[PDB]
């Protein structure tokens, strides 16, 4: 498209998210969600193909259903108390409607089915945007009303999301579907600590966004969307594969990498509330995510796969376009564990 | 999450529309305006937990005004008992309630 | 006696449509250096009755495979809307007095496209469907500018009440305050009813014809009330009724004149006419008529 | 909460269930979202009028507008999908899978 | 009550007349023997719809002129009309109004 | 060319001036009507209060007659904790009255056209 | 009582929603939704919302159900909760709706920006290529 | 919770003003000019007490004063008033403008008979002051006592003792 | 200047509708900020009493508040009458 129109649409998406974040009226939050959805579709359809159109229509159907459910929750809450301010709901039914709408918007299980398909259909930059920026508004709304949520429902959906992400990632050869299932598992981790501490939710969100940005920019740099395409990168850019392996190790939650910071903290927080069984199951299930991250690392950087003859020509050229923030993203996603107490900044 | 830009800048982007008793055009009064004003003045600055536990009387009155469920229950009970008595035949409505009264301006 | 009032509003409108057919034929004939129907009846006055009897006796050609429900519903909706839109109008006293009478008329006009859509879809022909799509697109396109012009003009009336238009124009006609909007409104009402030069398209056929001519008379009466305000004396409303009827008749004869005077547009040509000449001027004059009462401290009373 | 509110709520629930069925004809899915928004408009208008909350008389119209804008986009999407297949069937959108 | 009765009378008369028209000639015996989907019509329909949404917002303009805040109301009305004009201009310059 | 545009602008200005005068006169007439309503308002308020109180007392008397056999009923018991006067609901005034005037008080203004 | 006209209107509303929720022959579903919209407009008008009912009936029906039908053709207990006082010499609904410009500047800004972006988005999506 | 107290039917009995709205509109300007003091007493009491049961005697007073006003009208110029109201009653909108001549005749008659001057434009809408001896209600809303606020602690900040104290971190 | 004059003359030919629309819209934007009758319109809107004017309780320290509408003190509408 035209760069002016693309920039306008990106700023409209950001302004919708911002509208959701800064407003105190439920109508304005709904309007921000509508603005975000309206400006998000052409970004998903920036490169025209049938798969992108299918992904965009599935995404629109899901998000529009979620928006209608959210407005139903708002109107019921207004009916049982003539209040428009985003605060504790005051109605049991309204809270459930709101929780399901936000779970559908976030992609939490059992509303996860759209995330892998939409991520696979759209390009890598669209997937980066969808998996990073599109989680801020629903999570901010959830943080604002965390005192209202029924812990049973939120924790059930969190554990279901972790299990579904772990199991669904094991069966994937496509990199975008792997990222989608990883995002589902990380959302499950994020929403299990909302009833207890929203600061841990925000810390997990920030760490996950950093790692996802690094991984997507590495996948864009070495333009691969499959396992076998990524297996060719060592024969041109071995340093990229090494950085990707370290980032994958971090995403699996291994100490002393940055990815260990959230789960640890979250587990720690959940222990202060006499919740022992649930964090144990969450860690055991995160072992599945680690397994398929390790399989990707085996296929990419820890072993040398066969190459082709035409690769020689690619040896004579270098990238024209570069990401300025990719080194910073890699460093922030691998080596910030010593700076953990800085989480007191209420990030 | 919530970045309170309006409070920092003093903008009032959407706070004019949040409650019944906030400066309606032409000073039109909300049906539950008195009840909401009392509930708000009870719960100001106290915090959500203490507001929920301590201002329950005002919120109950505000809710009742808004939905009138208890008034509906009482009116239905009165009508049902009156219907039972008229079916039994030991009660007769006065001329006022039959439309035979003398209306006043 | 409300039912008697409803009948006294409905039956005369249908009679007026029936004799408007004869009036149009005779006017076109005399404009074409000939006579109109002057044989059936002393002065052609029995011609509409003969046409109605012939149409109601002739076999109806149901397509034998078309959607029966919509094939019947479309003329019902057409007649119902055409007869309903006369209720809001004040001549001088309206049968039904509405606060938002103008908005009600606009909503009825917006509904009127469903008959076109359903009749086109029922015919079970690709060409008929294409023609119906042309008609629907033209109708919605021109009702846009009808609505915008209407609100721009009403910004001087003070409300959506149709009776207040009589009070607004007690001294001067609204034609002098805004003639350009009236010109664009006249062209848009021509386009809305599919009258020339915008006419690109047994029993039920007569029903559609009656609905269309009823909408023609109704639109002309609406224009007369909106832009040519007749003086009303509360102790003798017959003067207002006669004056309003004469203005409506003049506007209808002006439609006949325009039909007899000009060739017709192409579809793309009238699309371009609207979307590139009326809408820009309509928006500009809407801004102007928003600003004018505030600039001149001439805001109408009601709020 | 009287019977009219429950009738409108069950209308919204019926529309939501009909949307979640997906027999075929994605146009029907759009129609179901549309009935959902219509029920939302009706019930919000009833609540706002009953409580005499003068300012929120704005928000039904706004809701309509925004929802209507959404409808437009959906139609576009539907149209484009048809341009690939010649029909708006739901079962044609199976290129992307879990 | 008056409006409902008037609507019922109008619909009843239309129905009676259409059925008598459809059955009067049925008493006497007689012989009794695609794909294209042009894109421009959808676009004009969508433009009408987008414009229609803009029309609703203004609808309250006749009442908006009595507020004592004439400056703010005038500014917002002109802003809405300017954005409608900008929508028209954008669709014009991008070949959205062509056949 | 110039003359036709000049004629159009001139008639526009004439219409603007005439409607300016007429609309200012209409504003003054509306202010006069509002003043008359303001002058009449206190009597209407007194009559409204007295009518509402009479209807409430009649309903209370009928409730006292009817509820004599209900064990736990208290005649004229409020449903609000507050002692503050609450504007009566429409069903409280016309609950025991005839259907015709219930429909009147409910839909007379809405249905009157 | 007129046998609860509001209740029967709500019942017809629910029946129409059931009618088009089965999704038979999307033209028939559209017509069922049109009937449901008319009934809901009747509900709002009978409640007292004249302007909002007419907004439903004009914008909703005459524009967007019309566009849905166009696109489809191209392809293959009451009376109790009410008030006691009056409004004055004006209608509260109109004043509140009217107040958006004076009070709702933020709403106007966001809605206008959203509609302009929607026009741009529609053209970009339907561009093709 | 409690019993709602209502005045008896005898307390609500008053000599009523039994003239139609056309007569009232015809007389409205002079009525507002003449019967102003009881009306303002009643309306000030009505917005201060926020209770119909606390304003009944003032309503009786305004009824009596309106009756006195109409008795004066009846005694001196019944015919001029009757002609003027006939005109007001005819019009459906009851517009003052429609029958200016009738109003002029009525105005002349009252001034000569009662020296009454019709209030000008913008006078009856003025906000005026009322000399009343009724006490100002100290708790018109019948509110409860507001709950005690939170302690609102204050002090001078010192560094956190032994740092963050988070796991093995010494700062 | 010269190029602007050439552009306006070239647009006034073959595009008169757009020129007229832009001129009318620009006037509608600019003129209200310069008219001296806008404040008169605001004052007229302020002088329209939709609600009952609630009297104030006299406390012996309100000289500018009238006791009767006929009293000289209080807002006047002679500017409105002369208009
Ligand atoms: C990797 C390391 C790269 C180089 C970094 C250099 C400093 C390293 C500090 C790391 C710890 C930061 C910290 O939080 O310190 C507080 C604290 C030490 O502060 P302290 O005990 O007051 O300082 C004692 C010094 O003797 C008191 O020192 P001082 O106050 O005299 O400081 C002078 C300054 C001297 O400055 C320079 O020399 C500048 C030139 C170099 O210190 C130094 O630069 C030399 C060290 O550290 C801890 O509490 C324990 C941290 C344990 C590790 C972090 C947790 C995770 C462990 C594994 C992480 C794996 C990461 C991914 C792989
Ligand atoms: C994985 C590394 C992530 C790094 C994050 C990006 C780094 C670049 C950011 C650029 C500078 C950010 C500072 C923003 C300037 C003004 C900040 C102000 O606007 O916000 C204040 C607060 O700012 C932020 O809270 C501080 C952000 C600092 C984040 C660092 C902590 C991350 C955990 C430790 C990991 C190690 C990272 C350090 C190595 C770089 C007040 O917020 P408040 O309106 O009152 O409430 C909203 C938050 N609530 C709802 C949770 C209460
Ligand atoms: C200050 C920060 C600037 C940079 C950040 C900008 C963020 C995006 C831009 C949009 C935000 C603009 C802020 C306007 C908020 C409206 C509220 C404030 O401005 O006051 C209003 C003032 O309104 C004025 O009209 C402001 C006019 C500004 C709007 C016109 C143009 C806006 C365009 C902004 C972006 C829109 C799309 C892009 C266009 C290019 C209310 O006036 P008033 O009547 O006293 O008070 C009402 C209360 N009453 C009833 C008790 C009296
Ligand atoms: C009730 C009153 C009725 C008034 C109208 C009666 C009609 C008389 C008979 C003639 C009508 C016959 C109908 C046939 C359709 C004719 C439509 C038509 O052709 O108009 C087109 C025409 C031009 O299009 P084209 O020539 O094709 O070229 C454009 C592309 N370059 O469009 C227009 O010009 C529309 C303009 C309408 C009038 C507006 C003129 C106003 C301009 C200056 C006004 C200034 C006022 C501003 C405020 C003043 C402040 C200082
Ligand atoms: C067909 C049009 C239906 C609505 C007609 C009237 C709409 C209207 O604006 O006025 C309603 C009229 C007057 O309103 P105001 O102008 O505000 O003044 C009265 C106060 N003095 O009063 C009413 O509300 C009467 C009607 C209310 C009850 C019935 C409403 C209609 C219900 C229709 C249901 C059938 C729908 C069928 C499907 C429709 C699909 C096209
Ligand atoms: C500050 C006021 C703003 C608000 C007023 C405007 C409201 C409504 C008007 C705007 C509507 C949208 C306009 C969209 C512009 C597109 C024009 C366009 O692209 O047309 C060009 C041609 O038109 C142009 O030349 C572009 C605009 C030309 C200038 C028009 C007037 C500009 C300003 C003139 C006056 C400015 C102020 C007054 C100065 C005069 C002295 C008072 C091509 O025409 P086609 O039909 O596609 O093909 C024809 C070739 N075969």
């Amino acid at each position: 498209m035209n760069p002016i129109i693309y920039t306008t649409l990106i700023m409209t998406v950001m302004s919708g998210t911002m509208l959701v974040m800064i407003s105190s009226h439920w109508l304005l939050i709904w309007i921000g969600f509508e603005m975000n959805l309206l400006a998000m579709i052409p970004v998903l359809m920036k490169n025209f193909n049938p798969r992108a159109t299918e992904a965009a229509t599935k995404y629109f159907l899901t998000q529009a259903t979620a928006s209608m459910m959210l407005m139903m929750a708002i109107i019921i809450n207004l009916l049982y108390s003539g209040q428009w301010t985003i605060t504790k709901m005051f109605n049991p039914v309204a809270m459930t409607m709101m929780t399901m709408a936000l779970a559908m918007k976030l992609g939490l299980s059992p509303f996860h089915f759209w995330v892998p398909e939409v991520t696979q259909g759209i390009s890598l930059q669209a997937g980066l945007l969808l998996l990073t920026w599109q989680k801020l508004a629903p999570l901010s709304v959830l943080c604002q009303i965390s005192q209202s949520i029924n812990p049973n429902l939120m924790l059930t959906m969190a554990m279901l999301s972790i299990l579904i992400g772990g199991w669904g990632g094991l069966n994937q050869t496509q990199l975008r579907k792997i990222m989608a299932y990883s995002s589902i598992a990380h959302m499950g981790w994020m929403t299990a600590v909302l009833p207890y501490n929203t600061t841990m939710t925000i810390l997990n969100l920030l760490i996950y966004i950093t790692m996802t940005l690094a991984m997507f920019m590495l996948l864009i740099h070495s333009s691969a969307t499959t396992t076998l395409s990524l297996s060719h990168t060592w024969n041109k850019m071995p340093v990229i594969t090494s950085l990707m392996m370290v980032t994958l190790l971090s995403m699996g939650g291994l100490p002393p990498l940055s990815g260990f910071m959230p789960k640890w903290m979250i587990i720690q927080e959940m222990t202060k509330n006499e919740s022992i069984i649930m964090p144990t199951l969450m860690a055991m299930t995160a072992l599945l995510n680690l397994y398929f991250y390790m399989r990707l690392a085996y296929s990419s950087s820890l072993t040398m796969f066969p190459s082709t003859n035409n690769m020689k020509m690619k040896w004579q050229f270098e990238h024209t376009k570069q990401m300025k923030l990719l080194p910073t993203m890699i460093v922030l996603s691998t080596l910030v564990l010593p700076m953990t107490p800085a989480l007191s900044s209420l990030n | 999450p919530f970045f309170d830009v309006q409070k920092r800048l003093g903008l009032d982007l959407d706070r004019w529309m949040t409650i019944q008793s906030a400066e309606q055009p032409h000073k039109i009064p909300g049906r539950c305006h008195a009840f909401e004003k009392e509930w708000i003045e009870c719960a100001h600055g106290i915090g959500g937990i203490r507001a929920e536990k301590e201002c329950k009387i005002e919120f109950d009155d505000f809710v009742e005004c808004l939905l009138r469920q208890k008034t509906m229950k009482r009116l239905s009970a009165i009508k049902r008992q009156r219907d039972k008595l008229i079916k039994e035949g030991k009660y007769t409505p006065p001329p006022h309630h039959l439309g035979k009264e003398d209306p006043r301006p | 006696m409300f039912m008697i009032n409803i009948l006294s509003l409905i039956i005369p409108i249908l009679l007026a449509v029936a004799f408007l057919t004869l009036v149009e034929r005779k006017v076109l004939g005399y404009m074409q250096l000939r006579k109109g129907p002057n044989v059936v009846g002393p002065y052609g006055l029995l011609q509409p009755i003969a046409d109605a009897l012939k149409l109601f006796t002739k076999e109806p050609l149901r397509p034998a495979t078309s959607s029966i429900s919509m094939f019947i519903i479309a003329p019902i909706l057409a007649l119902s809307l055409a007869l309903t839109m006369w209720v809001p109008l004040p001549m001088p006293y309206p049968l039904i007095n509405m606060n938002l009478g103008v908005l009600f008329m606009l909503a009825m006009s917006s509904l009127a496209v469903y008959s076109i859509l359903w009749s086109g879809w029922a015919s079970n022909s690709k060409y008929a469907l294409i023609g119906a799509l042309r008609a629907v697109a033209q109708t919605i396109s021109y009702e846009v500018t009808l609505a915008i012009i209407l609100l721009s003009v009403l910004l001087m009336n003070g409300s959506y009440t149709l009776s207040t238009l009589i009070t607004t124009q007690e001294h001067i006609w609204m034609i002098f305050t805004s003639w350009p909007l009236a010109m664009m409104w006249f062209i848009s009402t021509l386009a809305e009813t599919n009258r020339a030069p915008f006419d690109l398209t047994a029993g039920p056929f007569a029903m559609f014809f009656m609905a269309e001519y009823a909408n023609i008379i109704m639109m002309n009466a609406f224009t007369a009330i909106l832009f040519l305000g007749a003086s009303h004396d509360p102790h003798t409303p017959e003067l207002y009724t006669i004056n309003f009827v004469l203005k409506t008749l003049a506007l209808t004869i002006t439609f006949l004149w325009i039909r007899a005077s000009y060739p017709r547009f192409r579809y793309d040509q009238l699309m371009h006419l609207l979307w590139k000449s009326f809408l820009p001027l309509t928006l500009a004059l809407c801004m102007w008529h928003i600003s004018l009462p505030i600039m001149t401290a001439s805001i109408p009373p009601q709020s | 909460m009287p019977l009219v509110y429950m009738n409108i709520i069950m209308a919204f629930a019926i529309a939501l269930a009909g949307l979640l069925m997906y027999r075929s004809h994605l146009m029907s899915s759009l129609l179901c979202l549309e009935g959902m928004m219509l029920s939302l408009f009706i019930m919000s208008t009833l609540i706002i009028l009953n409580t005499h909350f003068t300012l929120a008389n704005m928000m039904p119209i706004i809701l309509l507008v925004f929802a209507a804008c959404e409808a437009a986009l959906g139609l576009s999407l539907l149209v484009m999908v048809s341009n690939t297949y010649g029909t708006d069937y739901v079962q044609n959108l199976n290129l992307l899978q879990c | 009550m008056n409006i409902m009765l008037t609507l019922l009378t109008n619909v009843t008369l239309a129905s009676l007349l259409v059925l008598i028209a459809f059955w009067l000639p049925q008493l006497n015996a007689y012989s009794e023997k695609r794909l294209p989907f042009s894109m421009k019509f959808f676009l004009v329909a969508i433009t009408f719809l987008l414009f229609d949404l803009e029309i609703a917002l203004l609808l309250p303009l006749p009442w908006a002129s009595q507020t004592n805040n004439l400056k703010t109301m005038l500014t917002m009305a002109l802003f809405l009309l300017i954005l409608l004009a900008a929508s028209l201009a954008y669709e014009w310059t991008q070949k959205g109004l062509e056949w | 060319g110039y003359s036709m545009f000049a004629v159009g602008i001139g008639t526009l200005l004439f219409g603007y001036w005439s409607m300016m005068k007429w609309n200012r006169e209409r504003r003054r007439l509306q202010i006069e009507d509002f003043e008359a309503r303001i002058a009449l308002m206190p009597l209407f308020q007194a009559e409204k209060d007295r009518r509402v109180l009479q209807m409430l007392r009649e309903n209370l008397e009928e409730e006292a007659i009817i509820m004599k056999d209900v064990p736990d009923w208290k005649v004229g018991e409020s449903v609000f904790h507050t002692t503050r006067w609450v504007t009566p609901m429409m069903g409280e005034l016309y609950g025991l009255r005839t259907n015709e005037e219930i429909l009147s008080a409910t839909y007379g203004f809405i249905w009157y056209t | 009582m007129t046998m609860y006209i509001a209740f029967i209107l709500s019942t017809i509303f629910v029946i129409g929603f059931v009618g088009f929720s089965s999704k038979p022959s999307p033209i028939y579903g559209g017509l069922g939704l049109i009937v449901s919209g008319g009934v809901g407009c009747g509900i709002v008008l009978n409640f007292g919302g004249s302007f909002l009912g007419l907004m439903v009936f004009l914008i909703y029906l005459g524009g967007m159900l019309v566009v849905f039908g166009y696109t489809t053709a191209m392809a293959t207990g009451d009376w109790v909760i009410y008030d006691t006082g009056d409004s004055g010499f004006f209608s509260e609904e109109a004043m509140g709706i009217a107040a958006l410009y004076s009070y709702g500047t933020w709403l106007v800004i966001v809605t206008g920006w959203s509609l302009l972006i929607g026009v741009v988005v529609i053209m970009e999506i339907t561009r093709g290529n | 919770p409690g019993i709602v107290e209502l005045p008896t039917l005898e307390d609500l009995k008053v000599q009523e003003v039994k003239v139609s709205s056309s007569v009232l509109k015809a007389a409205a300007h002079h009525y507002g000019a003449q019967c102003d003091k009881p009306n303002k007493e009643f309306m000030l009491c009505r917005w201060e007490e926020k209770d119909p049961r606390r304003c009944l005697e003032e309503g009786k007073l305004v009824n009596q004063c309106a009756l006195d006003f109409f008795r004066q009208i009846k005694r001196h110029c019944a015919e001029p008033f009757t002609e003027y109201w006939t005109c007001i009653d005819y019009s459906g909108l009851q517009l003052f403008r429609h029958c200016r001549k009738q109003q002029a005749k009525f105005d002349e008659c009252v001034l000569d008979k009662l020296g009454w001057v019709r209030p000008d434009l913008g006078e009856l809408s003025k906000v005026t002051k009322v000399k009343t001896d009724r006490p100002l209600p100290e708790n018109p809303y019948h509110s409860r006592a507001r709950p005690e606020p939170n302690p609102e602690a204050e002090g001078d900040l010192k560094p956190a003792k032994h740092g963050s104290r988070l796991f093995f971190w010494t700062m | 200047a010269g190029r602007i004059a050439s552009f306006l003359k070239n647009a006034w030919a073959k595009e008169p509708v757009l020129v007229a629309s832009f001129a009318i819209g620009g006037l509608a934007i600019i003129l209200p900020s310069l008219s001296p009758y806008t404040n008169y319109a605001i004052r007229i809107n302020r002088a329209t009493p939709y609600n009952y004017p609630v009297p104030l309780r006299d406390d012996g320290n309100m000289p500018d508040v009238p006791s009767h509408p006929q009293d000289p003190q209080g807002p006047s509408l002679e500017w409105l009458k002369n208009l």
